[PDB]
């Protein structure tokens, strides 16, 4: 799709061959997908930009000093300060798998572990319907305009 | 659904839709510009490749790999063989109000076990909250969650009249014929095995050298009544391979 | 191995004597941990076949299905009529070698009494109701099946007797991977099926396939049953009664002989040299 | 006699002396990786090997190159402590210097153009420890040796893949290190095939075309010439004799005169010994004998230019005299017999769809490369890339010795790349076994399985992170700058590092080391597993590959290997079986020459074992003569058999070599069957350490080298004299001739306290020395976690009888007494460790606090200030360890709810509850708790309360290494002032400091106070560069994970005693629950009041026939007869002069035991020691194959006035009447194995459910419900239960909607099912129909 674009733009008055002008759009389309396209919870492309120049710098500091740099001496060669340099480092997840066989043996993957925490308790279910009980019989006790406006309000 | 520790975790699915609809939308940009039609007919061969991928993996070329170089599970996958919806989740189940438990020899009767006092006040947990609640011992539900877990004098003798002519299946795995799962009225004994009778051992193909066995409660009402007309351990003392009595002293 | 383990456990073995234990200790050892995946398919299989037989009828009302007999073959008696046939309900109206005692109204169930009561008589043969010749669709009745085992009586409705049936034949599959003819007993000579003739000496030979060796006492059962295969040579003749301790029946274990009926000269005719036979003779003998 | 012998002496009941003592046990581990991290020149190995192979690497284009130098590791930022702790991995830094030279394509060989060289640092590798295991993000790994199949040719068949034939099929196969494969068979035609990769076969003559040899050429390697002549009328040719042998006669064969055999007729071998006894070359020939051959040569006509017959063709009669008429008197063809000179490359050639070279690479393209259309130079690149390229072949000369030593060459080295002299010999070898000669081999056999371990193993984990160098340094030098690009800037270190870290921590091989002993830890370590990478699988193993071969002897225990499906692929490596320099197992060999058994010991291998004949190690021996025996037991050519006394050469070494270490920890086990011996042997590596050890009264020899080489106890380097014991610091001081002359020679020694094993247990040293007493080199000093004065003490031995009580051990259940409970023998300590992490939140940072909303002030009573418990308070299950809570968002009140915080004025603020508490059923008390912090947030006040006690701890424990350093150099400092000259009330009186300034003398006694004063210098000095470094250490912050803000590490220690339930066992295989515990006054008592401790049933040893507990309950109580005897004679106080007596006359009882023990040596100061730890019990060495008869334990009973049977007289306990017959009574060695009821009983009413299916969770660290699987629904359907199915599908499992209905009816008293369409039914339903697949539920 980038040699397409290549092929419209070129011209041949110019004096230059058509493999030095080609490669630039050929290395702009491809760059652009891998920076929209092959991730799952997708990152725009100036902090693909903001990660991958991390990723340069901190091989840098590997050279240099022989051990990992530390985010607090790391904000120093971006030119960032260590609040954006360490925010930066909680993207740096992809998602693991469901099916991936945290067990030794083919029996168990990691989907078999995660549990539901979202509907509810059966204890907490049944202290609520105990609950509605109690109110019916309270407020069936008071002045019947009384607890006309407490079931309204 | 997110993780502990900040991260992710996905199912394989959600990579094979993603390349079945990053190689639709690709195609019809190629419709628009006019592309050649070497192009057009290596776009339509590769969104041939990512929809098989997704209904059957391995079965056209080569397995469509993640990033683990595991193959990705597919939506054939997920139905068939040992660990599909069919036989894992289908035909056997996990199951609430149950717990296992080393054995260990009994003094009982041919109809009994002894059970644990710490496993069978587990086990029978809601039977207990509704004669807390009808004996005016506790004035709520989560009143008789609190005097359960305190172990109060009088929880251990609601649980004693809950056990009371109640059945429980006893299972040992694996089960290789009818007579691997029955059922035993509980005795409660202070304890951590589980205590078996010594006549029964010979239809549970069980011996204690370290052997364990899984309990089960029988809830409703006609689930209490083939558990004593059906699966009681006098009930059962001829064999139905043949007609030999299994209860033969060992 | 050429030479034994000629020490016990008591004495103790030797480095040798206990190396080559640990061949056969091995052997036996992986065979058991490598043969429950092969019981346990097997198991699975046959549930599947016999997932949906319910007996769900009383009496479909059939004719005659198996015939019941001993298993005697070979050698001693190893199933008498009492263990095939105590359970199963008769088939059609059975009566004794003493003719017209019929026991049954066409279908009863066959219990301990009335084993019995074949015990007393020489009756060794009987019709029972099978389930492969039931002719309820989708299902079987409770008079094809006959007694549940594991109660003793006859069977109910609804009873999956399909998935009872495959527990109990995948039950004991983790268990189990691993010239002449002498007369033993005073009984008389009867063949079956016979087709025979009178030889040269003054005995009987026998000339068809299809023919096997009755022993039968003096009540009318048979006891011992023998095959004899096509030309051999019995010591004796058809009709009597002969004790044991003899070799009745001879024959040579490498020839198949071609022996003939009938009694007449035999001349060389349409055996040509070179064409269908040879010429060889016994240089030792010459005949 | 060492020290730590003399203070209890084993008594031996061995007969054969030992030769050989006992190796170093872990020597497979630590010799191994000592190969890859260590500086080798020229012989090479391990790191500078990798760096040589792929190292120079010159450009694409070729203007420049790397050049490598050497390599260096620095040092480890932590210790081994401080990486358990972090939970970070214990490594070294490797620092490469590289060299880049760039030359000039100006220039012809410019090579001086740029030259940069310095140090690169390229990932760090993980070291090993001083006990071979390493520390893998804090936890002690064990990388497992390999057994797999040693690289060359080899040779096999197999029988019945044709049925329908019956035929053997032989096949070749080459099997590289690393490269393809290459596969030569035969098929049912007897034609030779070829396939490369399990690809596709193809005849094997259209390899022999690639390598460019004519028809020409292949007819002559394969076959040998039939030359015909023709003496201008008939044809002649010469006849070799041995050629007709057994063949029949074509025509009728003569002589130069005679006639030899007529038609029809075989050939016999009187015809093949009557032709060279005339000497008849050339015999006559007629025509007919002719029509049927094959032309083995290209034949024309020289007239014309025309060919007349091509190579590999049938000649016939017209086309003979056609070779006369062209001019021929000279015509060769091919020797073919039907027996043992086969066609086989000729009938090969016909099946041959190609004729040249380039037609036959194209051949070899189609099937590697199927559909890509083929070209010149892209096949002949393939042909060439596949076996013939350094880079992707190599045969690594372990595969080159033995590609040659099957070929019967000469050569050892050579290189590992195959040759056209290697591949025709190998289809000539494979020729040979098809007409007769020679003979196929088993895979199964030791000298073709090969051993690698983790030296080798994590150097080809090297070599493939490197070639991630090799593609980035060449898209790099043409690419990248020139007169700038130094080589740290091109070498990365990410790819390199994660080749090595996925291989220490991800590996099949690497895997958690079982460290519940010391015997668990190494067997571990000498494990030896046919699994992993390259080798065989669980599923797909057979029966041949899981036996014993004859081969195991010596080098892989028969009885050391589980019993699942890991049977025969998990082995274990023998006492003294050692490696090769290839990797080939070995075991030593005592030499026997001309009858005397000599003893120096050869190491033979598998292959080389076979040719000799070697003698037992239970024959009996006449004094360095020769054996007594005319026909001495042997094994000769695999095989056992019986053979002379000059007929022999080797002799067995040992009695043990043939077992493992931990199945020659078993006494009797020549009595013991092989069964019950494979049992015992896996049980004793689960042995929990109890309170108190307590050491075997019958043990085997091998317990004090298993102790000693684990690692696990703390033996003295140097020798000297004990100078303070703590509990937890021995201090030693070296003697004067073991000191070297520069330093005060003390050696100090700190104990590891209670501290969590792999498998939750503890680790814990005590010190068995006292103050002031001499130790020697290898004197054991401290005491592990189941040592005994550093003899191995799994377990306890305790009274046993044989009897059956009243059903309590009815089917190998035990009954044991209340006062083994009482004495505390099977209580052991669990220590275990609950981590509280509160992470970054995007609504809010979570805190650790102890304002804990809606939580009484009694909750509260445990924790300090901070929110975090106090060490040593004693904790229940459900107590709050942690005070922790996180920000909630806003909750959705209930149109209820709304009213009743309406009317008593309770808010629910910002704050929710999620604290760390005590996990149920765990009753233990806090030991230790350990606070992380991230850099920047502040710590609270119990962090900065730990660190400012450990920094005291780090002053203080640095002082007494500084402090008793100069114990010993003080009186250097005084006495040298004193030397020369007396001041003896002029300089001690005074205060101390001011000693320099004392009365002077002349020019040399000040050149000697300088050097004063540069020991202060240097003492001041040296004090302080180590004291920043640890405190910089200890106030830094951590690296933690992503987010995490704190992490609060609890340790418990839980002490749990013995139940009923709990599984026990003894060394003989014989496991077994606990079924009650009775009381004292119930127990089986003897005629004297000692009731018995524990009752086993006797119905458990006939049918198992394992007699070793029979004997050893025999010997246990005549050991015990011994120690009551001396007990008696201590406590009377008779003399030391009769104690000498009795101990001497049970040291020397047997026939002709082979140590002997005089204790005329020992003095009255070291026998009352002695006879102080003999008070308990003799303790008895039984070895494995070279035990004890009962003639020898039958004596020992009369020693101690014990009954000869072994059975005495018990009464009851209950009824006071005496049993009817006398009953086995004797001390059996017990041990309490790691399958406690405490960690198997679960229960769940209701819990969590999972995600996707909605069904309970499994396990009971998810709380989780017990499996209903397939088998148990077959039994519900067999007996006719419907509803106890129904409800166990829906209610108890899947419904959702009707499992909320369920709970609310049993608490109202209805026992009632309400039941629904289970949640994975319509899970399923979903994904049908997002195959495109339309299913519906037909409803009414």
């Amino acid at each position: 799709i980038g040699l397409m674009k290549a092929v419209d733009k070129f011209e041949y008055r110019r004096g230059y061959k058509f493999s030095t002008y080609a490669t630039w759009w050929i290395r702009q389309a491809i760059t652009r997908s891998i920076a929209d396209q092959a991730r799952t919870i997708r990152i725009p492309v100036h902090m693909i930009e903001t990660i991958n120049k991390l990723n340069r710098i901190s091989r840098q500091m590997l050279q240099e000093m022989g051990r990992e740099p530390t985010p607090e001496e790391l904000a120093e060669r971006m030119l960032m300060p260590e609040d954006k340099i360490r925010k930066v480092l909680k993207i740096a997840k992809e998602p693991i798998s469901m099916e991936t066989p945290i067990g030794d043996d083919e029996d168990s993957h990691l989907g078999d572990f995660i549990e539901d925490t979202t509907l509810e308790l059966p204890l907490d279910s049944a202290t609520t319907e105990s609950l509605r009980a109690a109110t019916h019989d309270v407020l069936a006790g008071l002045t019947a305009r009384e607890a006309k406006v407490l079931r309204m309000r | 659904v997110p993780l502990d520790g900040g991260r992710f975790a996905t199912s394989d699915l959600n990579d094979l839709y993603r390349r079945v609809i990053n190689r639709n939308n690709r195609l019809k940009r190629l419709l628009d510009l006019a592309a050649p039609d070497i192009i057009v007919r290596n776009e339509k061969r590769m969104l041939q490749e990512a929809v098989d991928a997704l209904l059957d993996n391995g079965r056209r070329g080569r397995a469509i790999t993640g990033s683990n170089k595991r193959p990705l599970k597919s939506l054939a996958d997920m139905i068939k063989g040992k660990q599909g919806r069919f036989r894992q989740n289908l035909l056997g189940k996990r199951v609430d109000y149950s717990g296992r438990s080393v054995i260990t020899v009994g003094y009982l009767r041919l109809h009994q076990c002894g059970l644990p006092k710490k496993m069978a006040l587990e086990l029978f947990k809601p039977f207990i909250y509704g004669k807390l609640e009808l004996r005016g011992l506790a004035t709520t539900i989560k009143a008789a969650k609190k005097m359960v877990e305190r172990e109060e004098a009088v929880v251990w003798d609601i649980l004693d009249e809950v056990i009371r002519e109640h059945p429980v299946l006893l299972n040992r795995a694996p089960t290789l014929h009818r007579l691997g799962i029955q059922a035993f009225e509980p005795v409660l004994i202070e304890g951590k095995a589980i205590q078996l009778h010594p006549l029964v051992c010979a239809a549970y193909n069980a011996d204690f050298d370290g052997d364990q066995m899984a309990v089960h409660v029988p809830l409703t009402l006609e689930a209490q009544l083939e558990a004593r007309a059906l699966m009681m351990s006098t009930n059962n003392i001829l064999s139905p391979a043949n007609g030999e009595p299994i209860i033969v002293p060992s | 191995i050429e030479t034994p383990i000629t020490a016990n456990f008591r004495e103790g073995l030797n480095v040798l004597q206990y190396f080559i234990s640990t061949h056969g200790a091995r052997k036996g050892l992986a065979d058991t941990a490598l043969k429950t995946a092969n019981s346990g398919y097997l198991t699975r299989r046959l549930v599947d076949v016999a997932q949906d037989l319910v007996v769900t009828e009383d009496d479909c009302g059939t004719h005659e299905g198996i015939m019941m007999t001993p298993v005697i073959e070979g050698g001693d008696v190893k199933e008498p009529l009492r263990d095939r046939v105590l359970g199963r309900v008769t088939a059609e109206d059975v009566l004794k070698p003493g003719t017209a005692d019929i026991l049954v109204p066409r279908n009863t169930l066959l219990h301990e009494q009335w084993c019995d009561l074949l015990e007393e008589n020489s009756v060794d043969a009987v019709k029972v109701r099978s389930v492969v010749s039931c002719d309820t669709d989708f299902g079987v009745c409770a008079h094809c099946y006959g007694r549940d085992l594991a109660r003793g009586h006859i069977i109910n409705k609804g009873e999956a007797i399909g998935v009872i049936a495959a527990q109990s034949i995948g039950e004991p599959g983790t268990q189990l991977t691993m010239s002449s003819i002498q007369v033993k007993n005073k009984g008389s000579i009867k063949l079956s099926n016979v087709k025979s003739v009178v030889n040269s000496s003054g005995k009987l030979v026998i000339t068809s396939r299809n023919t096997e060796l009755k022993l039968i006492d003096e009540f009318g059962r048979t006891k011992e049953s023998y095959k004899v295969p096509y030309g051999a040579v019995l010591a004796k003749g058809d009709g009597e009664q002969v004790a044991g301790g003899e070799t009745v029946a001879n024959w040579d274990p490498h020839t198949m002989p071609v022996i003939t009926e009938v009694s007449g000269f035999v001349r060389f005719t349409d055996m040509i040299d070179g064409q269908t036979i040879t010429r060889q003779t016994d240089e030792l003998t010459g005949l | 006699y060492s020290y730590t012998e003399k203070k209890r002496i084993r008594k031996d009941f061995g007969k054969r002396p030992q030769v050989l003592d006992v190796p170093y046990l872990l020597s497979i581990q630590l010799d191994s990786f000592q190969k890859f991290i260590e500086q080798d020149p020229e012989g090479q190995y391990g790191l500078e090997a990798a760096f040589r192979s792929v190292f120079p690497i010159q450009s694409y284009s070729g203007n420049s190159e790397l050049q490598y130098v050497s390599y260096r590791l620095g040092e480890p930022v932590f210790d081994v402590q401080e990486c358990q702790i972090r939970g970070v991995t214990y490594s070294a830094p490797l620092r490469v210097k590289l060299r880049l030279v760039i030359y000039e394509r100006e220039a012809p060989e410019g090579t001086v153009k740029d030259i940069k060289e310095q140090e690169v640092y390229m990932g760090e590798i993980p070291l090993m420890t001083d006990n071979g295991t390493f520390v893998i993000n804090g936890t002690e790994r064990v990388i497992v040796s390999q057994l797999h199949r040693s690289p060359g040719v080899f040779f096999d068949s197999d029988k019945g893949k044709t049925h329908s034939s019956g035929k053997v099929l032989y096949n070749a196969r080459i099997i590289p290190y690393r490269g393809s494969w290459l596969d030569f068979e035969f098929d049912p035609k007897d034609n030779l095939f070829v396939r490369i990769d399990r690809r596709r076969k193809l005849p094997a003559t259209i390899i022999l075309r690639a390598l460019n040899y004519t028809t020409e050429q292949i007819l002559d390697l394969f076959f040998e010439k039939v030359i015909f002549e023709i003496r201008d009328n008939k044809l002649q040719m010469e006849l070799v004799p041995e050629r007709l042998r057994g063949e029949t006669a074509s025509f009728d064969i003569e002589a130069n005169g005679k006639v030899y055999v007529e038609k029809g007729r075989r050939i016999t071998a009187r015809h093949i010994r009557q032709l060279e006894k005339d000497d008849v070359k050339l015999i006559e020939v007629p025509v007919e004998y002719i029509a049927g051959k094959v032309v083995a040569k290209d034949y024309i006509d020289e007239s014309t230019g025309e060919l007349i017959c091509a190579a590999n063709m049938e000649l016939s009669l017209d086309l003979l005299a056609k070779l006369s008429q062209s001019g021929h008197k000279r015509i060769e063809t091919l020797f073919t017999n039907d027996l043992d000179h086969g066609p086989y490359i000729s009938e090969t050639l016909r099946v041959d769809p190609t004729n040249d070279r380039l037609s036959a690479l194209v051949e070899i393209y189609r099937m590697m490369r199927p559909g890509e259309p083929p070209t010149r130079e892209a096949a002949e690149s393939l042909f060439e890339n596949l076996f013939f390229s350094e880079d992707r072949y190599d045969l690594s000369a372990v595969g080159r010795m033995k590609f040659n030593r099957s070929l019967l060459r000469e050569e050892i080295e050579g290189s590992g790349i195959l040759s056209k002299d290697d591949i025709i010999d190998v289809m000539k070898k494979l020729i040979d076994i098809r007409n007769g000669k020679g003979e196929v081999d088993d895979i199964d056999h030791l000298g073709n399985r090969r051993i690698r371990s983790v030296g080798e193993m994590a150097e080809n984990q090297f070599r493939v992170g490197l070639v991630r160098v090799e593609r980035a340094v060449k898209e790099r030098l043409s690419l990248g700058d020139l007169d700038t690009l130094m080589p740290q800037d091109m070498i990365n270190a990410k790819p390199i590092s994660a080749a090595v870290k996925e291989f220490f921590g991800s590996s099949q091989l690497s895997q958690f080391m079982v460290q519940n002993n010391p015997l668990s830890e190494i067997t571990h370590k000498r494990r030896i597993s046919a699994l992993g990478p390259g080798g065989l699988t669980r599923e797909r193993a057979g029966f041949e590959v899981r036996d014993v071969h004859p081969t195991h002897y010596g080098r892989v225990c028969p009885i050391e290997t589980p019993e699942g499906p890991n049977i025969g692929l998990i082995n274990s490596l023998s006492v003294y079986a050692q490696t090769n320099e290839y990797g080939f197992l070995e075991t030593p060999y005592r030499k026997v020459t001309d009858g005397v058994v000599t003893d120096e010991i050869h190491y033979l291998s598998a292959i080389e074992e076979g040719n000799y004949v070697i003698a037992q190690a239970n024959s009996n021996l006449d004094e360095e003569g020769h054996f007594v025996e005319d026909l001495v037991t042997c094994r000769s050519k695999g095989e056992s058999s019986l053979f002379s006394r000059d007929q022999v050469d080797y002799m067995d070494v040992s009695t043990q070599q043939v077992v493992s270490v931990g199945a020659s920890l078993i006494p009797f086990l020549e009595h013991d069957d092989a069964n019950r011996a494979l049992m015992g042997a896996n049980m004793q590596r689960q042995a929990v350490p109890t309170l108190r050890a307590d050491k075997p009264l019958v043990g085997t020899g091998m317990e004090r080298a298993v102790a000693v080489d684990s690692g696990v106890t703390a033996v003295a380097k140097r020798g000297g004299v004990v100078q303070y014991v703590d509990a937890s610091r021995i201090v030693i001081k070296v003697n004067e001739d073991e000191m070297y002359p520069g330093e005060a020679g003390i050696d100090i020694y700190n104990l590891t306290k209670y501290t969590r094993s792999n498998q939750n247990t503890c680790i814990n040293q005590m010190p068995c020395v006292s103050l002031g007493e001499p130790v020697e080199r290898g004197d054991v000093l401290a005491d592990g976690p189941s040592t005994d004065l550093g003899e191995l003490a799994l377990g306890q031995n305790m009274r046993v009888a044989f009897m059956p009580w009243n059903g309590y051990n009815f089917e190998d259940s035990i009954l044991v007494s209340e006062r083994v409970v009482q004495e505390d023998r099977f209580t052991t300590i669990h220590i275990q460790e609950l981590a509280c992490v509160s992470r970054d939140t995007k609504l809010g940072p979570e805190e650790i606090t102890a304002d804990i909303p809606n939580v009484g002030e009694a909750a509260l009573s445990k924790l300090d200030e901070s929110g975090i418990v106090y060490i040593g308070a004693e904790v229940t299950g459900g107590d709050i360890l942690v005070g922790k809570v996180t920000p909630k968002g806003e909750t959705q009140l209930t149109p209820e709810e709304k009213l009743l915080r309406a009317i008593f004025g309770e808010k629910a603020s910002d704050v929710k509850d999620s604290s760390l508490r005590v996990p149920n059923g765990v009753s233990g008390t806090v030991i230790d708790v350990q606070v992380f912090t991230r850099d920047g947030v502040e710590k609270d006040k119990r962090a900065l309360e730990i660190e400012e006690m450990q920094l005291k701890q780090a002053k203080k424990d640095l002082s007494e290494e500084l402090q008793i350093l100069e114990a010993g150099l003080f009186s250097r400092i005084r006495a040298v002032l004193v030397a020369g000259g007396v001041e003896a009330e002029k300089l001690d009186k005074l205060p101390r400091d001011r000693w320099l300034e004392l009365g002077l003398t002349d020019e040399e006694k000040q050149n000697q106070l300088e050097q004063l004063a540069e020991q202060y210098d240097e003492l001041k000095h040296e004090f302080e560069k180590k004291l920043e470094a640890k405190r910089r250490k200890i106030t830094q912050g951590d690296d933690l994970a992503p987010g995490v803000l704190k992490i609060v590490k609890v340790y418990l220690a839980v002490k749990r005693r013995i139940q009923p339930g709990d599984k026990m066992a003894g060394r003989h295989g014989n496991k077994g629950v606990i079924s009650k515990i009775n009381p004292i006054e119930d127990m089986p008592y003897d005629e004297n009041g000692t009731p018995v401790d524990i009752v086993l049933n006797p119905l458990g040893v006939p049918s198992r026939m394992n007699i070793g507990q029979i004997l050893e309950t025999h010997l246990g109580m005549a050991a015990k007869g011994i120690g009551d005897k001396i007990n008696a004679m201590l406590k009377q106080q008779q003399e030391v002069a009769k104690l000498r007596e009795f101990i001497q006359r049970a040291y020397d009882l047997g026939a002709d035991v082979r140590q002997k023990v005089d204790l005329s040596t020992f003095s009255d100061e070291e026998v009352m020691r002695l006879a102080e730890n003999l008070r308990k019990g003799m303790p008895i060495a039984t070895p494995v194959f070279d035990g004890a008869k009962e003639a020898e334990i039958k004596e020992l009973l009369k020693l101690g006035d014990l009954p000869t049977s072994g059975q005495i007289r018990l009464y009851d306990g209950r009824t006071g009447e005496q049993f009817e017959r006398p009953v086995t009574v004797g001390y059996m060695y017990m041990l309490k194995l790691n399958h406690l009821v405490d960690d198997k009983m679960h229960a769940r009413s209701t819990g969590s459910y999972s995600l996707v299916t909605q069904q309970p969770l499994g396990g009971k660290a998810q709380f989780g419900g017990q499996r209903f699987g397939e088998m148990e629904v077959w039994a519900l359907e067999a007996y006719g239960a419907a509803y106890t199915l129904q409800e166990m599908l829906t209610v108890k499992s899947d419904d959702v909607n009707g499992r909320t209905k369920m709970y609310k009816n049993i608490v109202d008293g209805n026992h009632q099912m309400e039941p629904g369409m289970p949640e994975s039914f319509n899970v399923l339903l979903k994904e049908i129909r997002s195959l495109g697949i339309n299913i519906e539920l037909e409803d009414e």
